[PDB]
């Protein structure tokens, strides 16, 4: 309602890269309150000194905590499957991530799980 | 005996009031009001024992 | 019993226009039964304040699916107290005579009199003693179902003609108005000889009245589906 | 008559019907009050409004799947008793009336494209 | 003795004695919970069974 | 006593094709009960009328093994007959022949011989029909004997149908519009038999014309209740 | 006009997720005055700094105290058993709810229960 | 119907859990109008999002008021003994437990004590 | 009918007998109030009730 | 049910690699409300530069906490033996993992232990 923050729509689409096979595109559920984090600029900058910054090269990153749908096996969560994500939030934003892979898989208890994906880019569409 | 879960005043003064004492040779009366009547409430013989209902 | 509340014909629609509707009300029928069906005008004549309905409502019986009978139907014809005779083999065209089995069931048999089945497609109709006029019984040639009409004369001259009732009908006159509640009555009867399957439509056009005599007509349908087993 | 168009749309009615009819049957026996609606205390019963609650709530379960959204919900589905309808002389306690609305989900279609090339 | 042979208890609440020429007036108040139940318990409307489906 | 209600007509258990279900157990003579309340109340008038029309049909029979017999005996007289020419035995097995005590005779005793054999005496000053129930072999055919006033003669009955409704034992209630009428099962009737009954009963108007309704029921004889 | 508040029929379906054996529905009477507590929205929010709202999922909860009858188990109100309930007020309200389930079970002497129950969806009539 | 509530009958058994010596089951009154209380499902609930929940382990429980008997020592009341009681209600109820414990004692002043009763199950036996 | 069918069925079976027999041994030497059942404070005492209730506790256990 | 987050089985069956005697499939019940945690996919992932990932070899991991039978040697929980785990949710999965090796023991009480489990794949059922 122009105000309200939090995620309304999130889409994951699976692909196994030894098979070849594709599931999805799939919805899914926020498990807690806690929302997804984010971060596009593919360019870390390091502080050198006296006001100068060394630019180098690095990943677009994405923090992602949902609820596994229990069609899709677990292992597709933890890293055995490409990912392709897309988030939409109540303000109208959306952000959209292709040929994503997870990254430093944490153990997980079956029903919510929280994906560390890394892409080369992560494209908005800021609310008109 | 009716009312499962309660005992209505004639089946306390036959059972409870009257298997007790034996000088009232069960003379436990059910009465309305027990200051209903005085003067007639007092003709039994000595003794015997009224039993009523005060208020609901 | 049916009972049916007819539309207002006053701006809204009613009974699931919501996606448009058949546009006839449904009547289920079983082959025999005669049933009644009221008809409630309440909430078209009501707003029409004047004197309610009228005795002249007129009917038409149309088939929209009939699927054409096997077994034609027959007319015989004889005296009083004397016995009739008559053939149940001619009456049945067929591509083979297999194993044709004449079998005249007693749910729908005579009215006044009786009837001795041959051994091969014949009859024997006994006629009531002291008894003139239509009488009717139906047969079934191989589950095909029809019916033979004896009507008796009293030896006079001749009845002229039963008019061979139809699979569905209303009778002549047993249908009436209340103006008081503003309800029509009529009686539907389904012959046996109807075909499990078949869709006929009855069309009702009713004519109310004002406080001085003039008409408002009012036109309505009902598809009759002729259901075996109820 | 947009709605009876695809054979998609005609499957997923057969569906539904087939559904629903296996799932009212939960619903026999059950004794359904419908002078006083007040069922008593320890006997297994429903009332009218009771039934037409369950039918929603359970027309609010398989939307999106089966139906598509539903958008008046107090109107597209309606039960109706025997004695509500008709004025109480042909009256007889057992019938009921049920109506519903449906819409196939919503598929994709043609997606017109309009590109228009340009320099720099 | 009738509490346990039935299961039924009663509230004991006072007692008061007072006498006049030869009689002694001994006088208690008990006080009796409940509940009321519906008597009705009748018949039941209906017996549901087959309904009706009209899924346009 | 069984008790159905029947469909007032609306368009509002149709099992396979319409008809009701109604268990039997063979030999017995029990009561059933149909409420036309539903549909005759609306129709307001004079109630139902004592025009029941009742029809049998079988839809599973299993034609029976053993055959029955008739009888055309005289007053006083002993009767002496045989039932081995009843069962045709087709594979060699033996003719154990019974008489049940359950279903003897109504004004006589029998006397079962070694072989087939049995001698009637008919009950001394009667005159009239018999029957008796043998099971030769675990399966079972009636015997019927017609004791003849030593006039000429005594007409012939009909053998008895494995389910059949009493000739005349059916009622009407107007009042309260309920068909009473009677459901008699032969002995010989065969468990697993499925057998079907129609009824056409008509109502009335308060001028006197007729609504007629149509239903039936399927008896299924079972055995063990 | 508003007809007096107050609670008319209580409907509760008892099933058993070890034995997946039914029971009910059955009929139950209120101990008390107190009545039925809903809460139909499933989205809590909390409150921002100016104006904002973190808008995120929540269960729609349900407080219901009636009178234990003496024939289903006590367990089954204790949180043993999928119950689906169902109410009905005087000025025609009713609100259903379907396989939820009794959450953080309180003490209770024999004959009055007072469950929470969670579920998805509730589900108003709004009498016309 | 439902008679009267109340209870009728209390049964308790003493075991101290050093000699393995058993006192019992000796009864006990009330000390006031208050009610045991009961919990029986072993499996407490705990409102997770959407609708959902996660079933655990627990403990059945149970909280009794009763008479210190002048025969018994007060430790066997505040812990020092495993306990096995016994409810019976008016009603025809009753409410068996065998391998109690009783956890967090609360100070008493020796004729009236409220123990607090942990065991792994209890038993009903729904009046006929 | 397979309830004794398997040999070990009858061993169990004994198992159970032994095991119910010294189990019950507990209910000797104390009163069974049955006809005013109200057991009084301070008495080793019981009920049929209150015994159906141990014997139905024992059994649900060793299932 | 559906919509219960929670443990119903855990199957455990030793082996020890000394004498090659076999014990179990025993049962066993969780301690506490924490559940055991699973990790399918045996490929780790490490973030590069600029969207790729060393995709590199690695274990199935588990981790799960029970409740010491006392019948079992405390030894075969602390990594002394081969263990064939298995486990059972609620909704219907059902985890099987077999010839494990219990990595990194830690310290214990003697009734509660928490079994780091490494081995070669998990297969997960999906319930229908």
């Amino acid at each position: 309602c122009n105000k309200q923050n939090g995620v309304k729509n999130i889409l994951i689409t699976f692909t196994d890269c030894d098979t070849q096979e594709v599931i999805g595109p799939i919805s899914h559920e926020q498990p807690d309150d806690t929302l997804p984090t984010y971060k596009n600029c593919a360019w870390t900058n390091t502080a050198l000194t006296n006001g100068y910054v060394q630019r180098s090269a690095s990943n677009a990153t994405m923090t992602l905590p949902v609820v596994r749908d229990l069609r899709v096996p677990l292992a597709f969560y933890q890293g055995c499957a490409q990912v392709d994500v897309q988030v939409e939030k109540f303000d109208g934003t959306v952000m959209t991530l292709t040929e994503g892979a997870v990254v430093e898989p944490e153990e997980s208890d079956g029903r919510s799980v929280t994906m560390n994906i890394v892409a080369s880019e992560i494209d908005e569409l800021l609310p008109p | 005996l009716t009312y499962g879960n309660r005992v209505t005043l004639p089946e306390f003064a036959k059972y409870i009031v009257a298997p007790a004492f034996h000088e009232i040779e069960g003379r436990a009366i059910p009465v309305t009001g027990v200051d209903d009547d005085a003067s007639g409430t007092q003709a039994t013989k000595l003794p015997f024992v009224l039993v009523g209902l005060r208020q609901g | 019993m049916y009972f049916f509340s007819v539309d207002p014909r006053n701006g809204a629609s009613k009974s699931g226009d919501v996606c448009g509707s058949c546009c006839c009300e449904s009547i289920s029928a079983r082959p025999g039964e005669v049933n009644g069906v009221m008809v409630s005008y309440a909430a078209w004549s009501a707003p029409l304040r004047g004197h309610g309905l009228t005795n002249k409502t007129t009917f038409e019986i149309d088939g929209v699916s009939v699927t054409p009978p096997k077994v034609s139907n027959a007319f015989g014809r004889t005296k009083v107290g004397v016995v009739f005779e008559g053939t149940l083999s001619d009456l049945f065209p067929n591509p083979e005579g297999e194993q044709v089995e004449y079998e005249i069931s007693e749910l729908n048999g005579p009215s006044n009199g009786v009837v001795e089945l041959g051994a091969n497609g014949a009859f024997t109709y006994t006629p009531g003693a002291l008894f003139t006029g239509v009488d009717r019984f139906w047969f079934s040639i191989n589950g095909n179902i029809g019916e033979y009409v004896i009507s008796v004369d009293p030896t006079t001259s001749e009845l002229p003609q039963p008019p061979f009732t139809t699979p569905v009908y209303v009778p002549a006159a047993r249908r009436s108005v209340d103006p008081r509640t503003h309800v029509l009555k009529f009686v539907l009867g389904v012959s046996p000889a109807a075909i499990p399957g078949d869709v006929y439509r009855l069309t009702v056009r009713q004519v109310a009245i004002d406080c001085d005599g003039n008409e408002f007509v009012h036109i309505s349908c009902y598809d009759i589906s002729i259901g075996s087993c109820g | 008559n947009a709605t009876f168009r695809d054979a998609s749309s005609r499957r997923l009615a057969a569906a539904t019907g087939v559904a629903l009819a296996e799932f009212l049957q939960q619903f026999n026996g059950l004794a359904v009050f419908t002078k006083n609606t007040n069922i008593r205390t320890g006997i297994i019963g429903t009332n009218p409004r009771l039934m037409l609650g369950k039918i929603r709530k359970w027309a609010q379960d398989n939307v999106g799947t089966l139906f598509s959204e539903f958008d008046n919900i107090n109107e597209d589905i309606q039960l109706l008793t025997d004695f509500e309808v008709q004025p109480k002389c042909v009256g007889q306690p057992g019938i009921f009336h049920l109506n519903m609305r449906y819409r196939p989900p919503v598929r994709g279609a043609r997606i017109n494209v309009n590109m228009a090339p340009a320099l720099f | 003795e009738f509490s346990g042979e039935h299961g039924i208890t009663f509230e004991f609440v006072s007692l008061d004695i007072s006498t006049e020429g030869d009689v002694v007036y001994i006088e208690f108040r008990f006080r009796q919970n409940y509940e009321w139940c519906e008597t009705v318990r009748e018949a039941d409307t209906t017996i549901e069974a087959g309904r009706f489906s009209i899924n346009l």
